[PDB]
């Protein structure tokens, strides 16, 4: 029952391999990222963006959730790579519009009825 | 009939008016608050009633096809008209 | 100016037609098919047609039938005005839209 | 058999990362797993055969201008519908939801005789047809 | 034969100039690629069958037209290609063995429509 | 059946050969198409001057909504709910209370018109042929709020435009 | 045990003795047409739509009536059991008013939905139709007793779960009329239910009149609090507004039924 | 064709250019004229034959070399042909209703709807609920001006379709672009996209 | 055939292509699971996903076939199956005049093969089912969105997938771009509850639970 | 139509065809637009009698798909007869 068709990694370890792989590749890119599509972040910023979506998913135990995400991850950067993409594309990493929401009981409390 | 509110606003015929506190009447500052003035309640009251010899009168709302649909009213109560569910007109039963 | 490789990028007139068809009857759902080969409206409802007859097994009346081939006809004729007379516009030739336009 | 050459995961199935849904629709959402009740006000039984899942109602309001109904809750006119409660269940494990299961009321069976209407000693003579 | 056709009528198709020798050598290699392929295989029961069939007809009838109209696969090129194709199916099914059991049975309502 | 549309192969006479060479040297077709070009130039244009002169049209036209009335003054719609059912683009709201006669009539009709796909569903669904699209399509707007229609302004283009609609429906509610 | 043998269209099913062929086509998933015959009251036999052909019998039975015996093959879906729902449908809808645009028991009612599947699609009465007076029974029930199909429901559910005799039936024939011949409140903590077991848009809530439509109701499925029976409920949102409680049956407490507090 | 058919310039632009093979267009997906203009007999009138096409007389064109300028013989003569079919079907025009006179589909007329209680019943529910489709799947094409138009349409039982997929012929000739354009100029590939005949609604849906 | 409004039948129709089912699985017992011809007369092919690729090869290349274009190739998602894609090729064979559909099916973290191999039709259908549902053909030439929006996160036509999103676009002045924000709607999608309470197809009733 | 005679003699040089008789501009050969009313026929099933619809149900009419298989010397088979060759048009076989 458990075995089961795998995509790329056939453990944890070959997956996890491949995701240190597409850390590298991003945070080459996040350099030229910057200086091509003319953003007003620093290097700095966007390579601690990188980490935080790398960061999201810190728990995953299953090598194939692990290869999905690496592919998906993979096209995100053909796109930005060859500006496929757009600056406004690049910038909803960072959410700037979307003003802080709150994140405790009162404030939550005060404002509606969402949990 | 379009009767004005002490503020002035006209009222509709579903009885809306904004009230005097009400931020929403802004919207009609330099514009209209667009009203019709033929009341259907009252055009229909000011048609008169009809007298038919029989218990049953049926009643497509005029123009055949281009009315609505077929039904029959029923006039054995003495007490009130006959109305149509749909054209709103009256009929009452004339004593034979 | 010699093309060695092509991307065609699509999905900027992507409407979720499809998925909002699932939220109508069926019905409601015929007028999305006039709006996808907008230039064959006609023709594309017919599909739409011949597949909810088929899996309702009714037959449409023969009137009906040649009316459809009637208009699908005309509605060919609609389509290959556009085709001609813009793959003609685009390589230069403006003068026949025109023509063929008012007809 | 298969000779793809396979693996084995022992972990449980969460593809909650791979779904692209924003975490405050997963976290908070309360999942409703359910048959539906028979509309009071019909006899027939035919949309009382299949489980469905639904969502918590959120806040609707009315819009200013038009005094339509105005929402924020995407999930809000999301209903599944599975052919069994372990399909259901599943379906909200793998999908990181909260899920409440109520399990399905079935109507009782009963005794009806028409002769019972005209009982010499009992009360459930009736009295008009 | 008779007089060459000038054109098949179809874009990257040439005219053959020696057709029933040819079709004699592609029908005859893949009754020996059949060779391979287990006995009892219905594929090799049935593909033996039709293509003895079409080997038949060409060794009785010299003309071409008379030829395509038996063996009703087009043009003698369009026929030709066809045989290649099969030609390369047979060798591939060697590989996949598609004559053994089935692999897996499906899950216990994975046809079941409407659900 | 099928016919070939370019399977001909050319004459090598020397008439027919001389012949293509005076079309390569002097231009011939192309002069050709200039005359066509030059027949337009001498006939009438197709052009009509509008607003003064209008396309024509037929009754059945799907236009700007309008609610009707009977010939008493009565609203024709007692709130039956069938064109907001039907409506392809859910651009139809309704709200529907007792009146104070005791009538079925609505408090709310209204139509978002940059919803609408113009199809005369709801014409069709209608049992009492309260809500039609008109013949009037010249009603574009300087912003989007005033194309979101309630009731008044429905009934209001009834009354506006009702001595066309009913004509219209007269000419065509035998092929309906 | 003492369960005996019966065949739905061929389909074998053990069914205890005093079942009715009704009961045990549910018992195989069919669901036979009705419009007097409801499980919670006295068994009428009147409606006529139930009827369904016994194989190798000349009669066709009401199902809601007729007990099941042993080796009876019922067919459901025969010739002779489908050509005797349409006829049935056929007399029910000759002097029913065309009222559906107007009536709030459209997208909800059983004679439309029924008339869909196992009626015709078109009409041979070519005569007048028969008109009935309106008749006042409270503030909470509208009468528009026209739409009667003279099912006699409300007169069962009165006597037989509310233990009041108030409503019966006066005339007889074409002519007759449900109501209490007087006029006279039928007022009970029980009376709306009426309005949900009348098949039709003869009783009707007169809070909801006009409100609202069954297909643009949202269903949400709670609990009444007006006492501590705990009945179970559904209530009707629309556009973040409650429009009407209906009962959700539970066997253990309410089965189908609220009071008119609750409703 | 006075202005394009001879005229050296059109033949120019469009002659050996986006030349596809029959093996590769058929391969790649590809349909109507594409198909045709590289000698694939093939017309779905002709064919799988729908509605009242098997009664009406037509040729179909086909091509020899497969460029853009033997499809724009196709096309220009597919326009004589419909000419054609529109005299028959203007002539042979039968008397009769128009829509099935079955009112659990169909909706019922006006008049009837305002005079007939079944009629009635039929019209809302048609209107509301809508028609009831028996539960399958069928995947039904037609030879659209385009091409093969078809859908896979996927019934529950119920009155809203549960999946519609929309084959749209535009989807696998712009994914055939890149094959048709290879070894060509910018211009030249204005003319591929044009020759294909394209609209966007469909191949994007 | 004199019923005015009842769609002829076609048996002749119906034994050729039953046949012809017969004729498939006893070729390709190893990934044939099922074989199903319909009221309508057409024939579907239900194969384990593991025979993608020879069972189209062979449709292709096999003379008593001969399908050599592939019309469409779709997906379909049922949630309630525990593999809730099903994946449906339509292949056109125009030297039988013949059509066939073969399912296969998968679930989210399975891949499946790729057939462009055997149509290079399949490339961009391929592309589209990945987007928009979010299954994965291995061995792809190039595997990436196609209909949806750069970034988009999600997969629209699973029935997970709300119709209206998560998010909307709209352009700020302050940044000067166009931005996405969470979907906020004036006018609430209005859902209608349709389905009829009472039966309508005797035929197809599911056997009681 | 108001074409002098000398320009209609230019134009129809020039292109080469009587183009008065096939005028691109409709006058009056065109149908009225106030048009006489219809009265249109009837379906099949307009009858009082004879005409129960379980006789011409096409919905009710159709059936689950046959099962041909389920995991749960014959001479080789093709999935319909092999197709015709197309014949020429006799009306223009070569444009
Ligand atoms: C190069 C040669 C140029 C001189 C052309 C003179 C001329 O009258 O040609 C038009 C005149 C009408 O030709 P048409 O195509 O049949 O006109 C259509 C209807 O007949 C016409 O039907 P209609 O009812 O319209 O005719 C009445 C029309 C009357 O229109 C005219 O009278 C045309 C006057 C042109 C001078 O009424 C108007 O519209 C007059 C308004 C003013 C028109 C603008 C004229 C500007 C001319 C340039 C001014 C230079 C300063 O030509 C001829 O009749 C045959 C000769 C062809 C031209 C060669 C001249 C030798
Ligand atoms: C008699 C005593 C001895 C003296 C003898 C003197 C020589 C006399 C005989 C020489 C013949 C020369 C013929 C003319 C020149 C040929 C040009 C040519 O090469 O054509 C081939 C070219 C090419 O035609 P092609 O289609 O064959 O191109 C391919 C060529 N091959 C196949 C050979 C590779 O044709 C063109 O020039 C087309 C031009 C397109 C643009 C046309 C625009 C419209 C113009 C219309 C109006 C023209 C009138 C303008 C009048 C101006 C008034 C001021
Ligand atoms: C306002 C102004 C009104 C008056 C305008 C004057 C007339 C303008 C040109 C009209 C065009 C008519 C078209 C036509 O007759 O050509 C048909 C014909 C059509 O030819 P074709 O290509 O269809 O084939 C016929 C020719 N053979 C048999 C050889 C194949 O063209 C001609 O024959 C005209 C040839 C004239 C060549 C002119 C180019 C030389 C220019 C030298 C410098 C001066
Ligand atoms: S015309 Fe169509 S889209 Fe517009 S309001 Fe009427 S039903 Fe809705
Ligand atoms: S269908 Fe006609 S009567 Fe019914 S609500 Fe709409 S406009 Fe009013
Ligand atoms: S009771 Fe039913 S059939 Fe009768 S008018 Fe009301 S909705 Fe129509
Ligand atoms: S009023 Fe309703 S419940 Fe009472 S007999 Fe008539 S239809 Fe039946
Ligand atoms: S349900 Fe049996 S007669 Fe009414
Ligand atoms: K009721
Ligand atoms: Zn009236």
């Amino acid at each position: 029952s458990t075995s089961v068709k795998p995509i790329f990694s056939r453990d944890m370890n070959e997956a996890k391999r491949r995701v240190r792989e597409l850390y590298r590749a991003w945070y080459r890119e996040v350099p030229n990222t910057v200086h091509l599509f003319q953003l007003d972040i620093s290097v700095k910023q966007g390579r601690d963006k990188v980490r935080e979506m790398f960061k999201k998913n810190a728990h995953i135990t299953d090598p194939r959730v692990v290869d999905l995400l690496v592919i998906k991850g993979k096209m995100e950067l053909e796109e930005t790579i060859k500006v496929w993409k757009q600056r406004t594309h690049v910038m909803r990493f960072f959410h700037e519009t979307e003003a802080p929401r709150p994140k405790d009981f009162l404030s939550k409390f005060y404002v509606g009825h969402d949990p | 009939g379009v009767r004005t509110s002490p503020t002035g606003e006209k009222v509709t015929h579903t009885g809306q008016v904004y009230d005097d506190g009400d931020y929403r009447k802004v919207r009609f500052v330099g514009r209209q608050k667009e009203v019709n003035e033929n009341f259907a309640i009252d055009l229909i009251a000011e048609q008169p009633v009809s007298q038919v010899g029989s218990r049953v009168i049926s009643c497509d709302g005029g123009g055949g096809a281009l009315g609505h649909p077929r039904v029959y009213i029923n006039l054995d109560k003495e007490t009130k008209t006959g109305t149509c569910g749909y054209c709103g007109l009256q009929f009452r039963q004339q004593h034979h | 100016e010699m093309v060695r490789k092509c991307d065609p990028h699509i999905g900027l007139l992507h409407r979720g037609t499809e998925k909002l068809i699932e939220y109508k009857t069926y019905l409601q759902a015929l007028p999305y098919f006039d709006r996808l080969d907008y230039v064959s409206m006609m023709c594309n409802e017919q599909a739409y047609s011949l597949a909810v007859e088929k899996l309702l097994n009714i037959r449409p009346p023969p009137r009906a039938q040649w009316i459809r081939v009637l208009f699908g006809e005309i509605t060919r004729l609609l389509n290959h005005i556009m085709a001609v007379t813009t793959h003609a516009l685009d390589i230069g030739a403006m003068t026949p839209f025109f023509w063929m336009f008012e007809e | 058999t298969r000779d793809t050459q396979l693996i084995t995961v022992d972990e449980k199935l969460d593809i909650t990362t791979i779904t692209g849904v924003p975490e405050e629709h997963i976290k908070t959402r309360k999942a409703r797993i359910f048959v539906p009740a028979r509309n009071n006000m019909q006899s027939g039984v035919n949309n009382t055969k299949k489980w469905k899942m639904e969502f918590d109602t959120r806040e609707r309001w009315e819009n200013p201008l038009m005094g339509w109904a105005s929402t924020a809750d995407p999930l809000s006119n999301l209903v599944l519908t599975f052919s069994t409660k372990e399909d259901a269940v599943a379906f909200a494990e793998k999908n990181g939801w909260s899920y409440d299961v109520e399990e399905r009321k079935v109507p009782k069976p009963k005794s009806k005789s028409y002769g019972a209407n005209f009982s010499w000693n009992k009360r459930t003579r009736v009295s008009t047809k | 034969a008779g007089l060459l056709k000038k054109t098949t009528g179809l874009v990257g198709l040439a005219v053959c100039e020696t057709p029933h020798e040819r079709l004699k050598i592609l029908y005859t290699k893949i009754l020996d690629v059949l060779g391979h392929i287990p006995k009892n295989a219905a594929y090799r029961k049935y593909t033996e069958q039709i293509t003895n069939e079409k080997l038949s007809m060409v060794k009785a009838e010299p003309d071409v037209k008379k030829l395509e109209e038996r063996l009703q696969g087009g043009q003698i090129e369009e026929v030709i290609l066809q045989a290649e194709n099969e030609l390369s199916l047979a060798r591939k099914m060697i590989q996949w063995k598609p004559w053994e059991p089935l692999v897996e049975e499906p899950p216990a309502s994975q046809w079941k429509w409407p659900i | 059946t099928y016919k070939y549309v370019n399977l001909r192969e050319p004459s090598m006479d020397m008439k027919s050969v001389t012949d293509r060479a005076a079309q390569t040297l002097l231009w011939t077709e192309l002069i050709r198409g200039l005359g066509m070009t030059l027949s337009y130039l001498f006939r009438e244009p197709a052009t009509i001057n509008y607003p003064f002169e209008k396309g024509p049209l037929s009754p059945r036209f799907r236009g700007e909504h309008a609610l009707r009335r009977y010939p008493s003054g009565e609203e024709r719609c007692i709130a039956c709910k069938l064109c907001e059912a039907v409506c392809p683009a859910q651009a139809i709201t309704i709200e529907a209370e007792p009146r104070a006669d005791g009538s079925r009539r609505t408090t709310r009709y209204d139509i978002d018109m940059t919803k609408c796909i113009y199809c005369g569903f709801c014409q069709e669904a209608c049992p009492v042929d309260a809500i039609v699209e008109g013949p009037n399509f010249e009603f574009s707007t300087e912003t989007h709020e005033e194309l979101l229609y309630n009731k008044e302004k429905l009934l209001n283009n009834g009354d506006k435009w009702e001595a066309e609609i009913a004509a219209n429906i007269q000419a065509d509610y035998l092929y309906r | 045990s003492n369960l005996i043998e019966v065949f739905v269209d061929g389909q074998s099913v053990m069914v205890e003795p005093g079942t009715t062929v009704l009961q045990a086509c549910e018992k195989v998933g069919m669901q036979i047409p009705r419009f007097c015959y409801h499980e919670r009251l006295s068994v009428a036999g009147n409606c006529r739509m139930c009827l369904v052909e016994i194989e190798k019998a000349p009669k066709v039975v009401a199902a809601c009536a007729m007990p099941v015996m042993k080796g009876w093959n019922i067919l459901t879906n025969s010739e002779k059991t489908k050509k005797a729902r349409e006829g049935v449908m056929e007399f029910l809808l000759a002097n029913h008013p065309l009222d559906c645009p107007i009536c709030d028991q459209g997208g909800e009612c059983d004679l439309q939905d029924q008339s869909m599947m196992f009626g015709s699609d078109r009409s041979r009465f070519l005569e007048g139709k028969r008109a009935v007076e309106d008749k006042n029974i409270g503030p909470l029930v509208k009468t528009i007793m026209t739409r009667c199909i003279q099912c006699t429901r409300c007169i069962r559910f009165a006597s037989e779960i509310a233990g009041v005799d108030d409503l019966g039936t006066t005339g007889r024939g074409n002519d007759m009329q449900v109501g209490t011949y007087i006029e006279k409140m039928f007022m009970s903590e029980l009376s709306g239910n009426i309005i949900d077991i009348c098949p039709v848009g003869a009783l009707t809530s007169k809070p909801y009149a006009f409100t609202a439509r069954p297909w643009e109701t949202r269903k949400t499925e709670s609990i009444d609090v007006m006492d501590a029976v705990g009945s179970n409920i559904v209530v009707s949102t629309r556009t973040g507004e409650v429009m009407r409680i209906l009962p959700r049956m539970h066997e253990d407490i309410n089965e189908e039924w609220i009071s008119d507090k609750t409703r | 064709e006075e202005m394009l058919t001879n005229n050296r310039i059109w033949r120019n632009r469009t002659v050996d250019i986006g030349i596809v093979t029959a093996e590769d267009a058929l391969n790649y997906g590809f349909s109507g004229v594409m198909l045709r203009g590289s000698g694939i007999q093939w017309d779905l009138r002709k064919t799988q034959p729908y509605d009242v096409y098997d009664q009406v007389e037509f040729d179909v064109p086909i091509g020899s070399r497969g460029d853009c300028y033997d499809r724009y013989l196709c096309r220009v003569e597919e326009m004589r042909q419909s000419i054609r079919i529109i005299s028959q079907c203007l002539n042979k025009m039968p008397p009769g209703e128009i829509k099935v006179d079955d009112a659990k589909v169909s909706p019922p007329k006006r008049a009837e709807m305002k005079t007939s209680m079944e009629s009635l019943i039929h019209h809302f529910k048609l209107y509301t609920e809508g028609y009831q489709v028996p539960p399958g799947a069928t995947y039904t094409a037609i030879e659209a001006p385009k091409g093969e138009f078809g859908v896979y349409l996927v019934s529950d039982g119920s009155s809203r379709p549960y999946r519609c997929k929309i084959k749209a012929p535009g989807f696998a000739h712009l994914a055939g672009l890149d094959k048709m354009s290879k070894g060509h100029m910018l211009a030249d590939v204005v003319a591929i996209i044009g020759t294909q005949d394209i609209v966007f609604g469909e191949v994007d849906r | 055939d004199t019923r005015p409004t009842v769609r002829p039948r076609n048996d002749v129709a119906h034994k050729q292509l039953s046949a012809f089912g017969e004729y498939v699985a006893e070729i390709l017992p190893k990934y044939v699971q099922q074989v199903q011809v319909s009221c309508f007369n057409e024939l579907e092919i239900c194969i384990h996903p593991d025979g993608v690729i020879p069972v189209l090869t062979f449709l292709r290349d096999h003379s008593n076939a001969q399908f050599k274009s592939l019309a469409d190739l779709t997906a379909v998602d049922i949630p309630t199956r525990q593999n809730r894609f099903e994946i449906v090729y339509n292949l056109l064979s125009l030297r039988f005049n013949s059509r066939i559909r073969v399912k296969t099916y998968t679930d989210e973290l399975t891949p499946i093969e790729s057939s462009v191999p055997v149509y290079k039709a399949a490339n961009w259908y391929e592309r589209e089912i990945w987007d928009m549902f979010g299954v994965f053909f291995a061995n792809h030439p190039d595997l990436r969105r196609i209909l949806t929006d750069y970034g988009f996160e999600g997969h629209p036509f699973r029935k997970d997938f709300p119709l209206s999103g998560y998010v909307e676009l709209r352009y700020d002045d302050e940044v000067k771009r166009v931005v996405a924000e969470p979907v906020e709607l004036a006018q609430e999608f209005r859902k209608f509850d349709l389905n009829s309470p009472w039966e309508a197809f005797p035929a197809y009733r599911q056997p009681p639970e | 139509a108001s074409a002098t005679r000398f320009i209609q003699w230019l134009r129809n040089w020039a292109s080469g065809r009587d183009l008065q008789a096939k005028l691109q501009l409709r006058y009056q050969e065109i149908s009225k637009r106030t048009q006489p009313p219809p009265k249109l026929p009837v379906g099949p099933s307009h009858k009082l009698s004879n005409n129960y619809y379980c006789t011409r149900d096409g919905r009710r009419e159709a059936m689950p798909p046959s099962i041909v298989m389920s995991s749960q010397e014959k001479k080789a088979v093709s999935p319909a007869p092999p197709i015709k060759r197309w014949e020429l048009s006799q009306d223009e076989p070569y444009l």
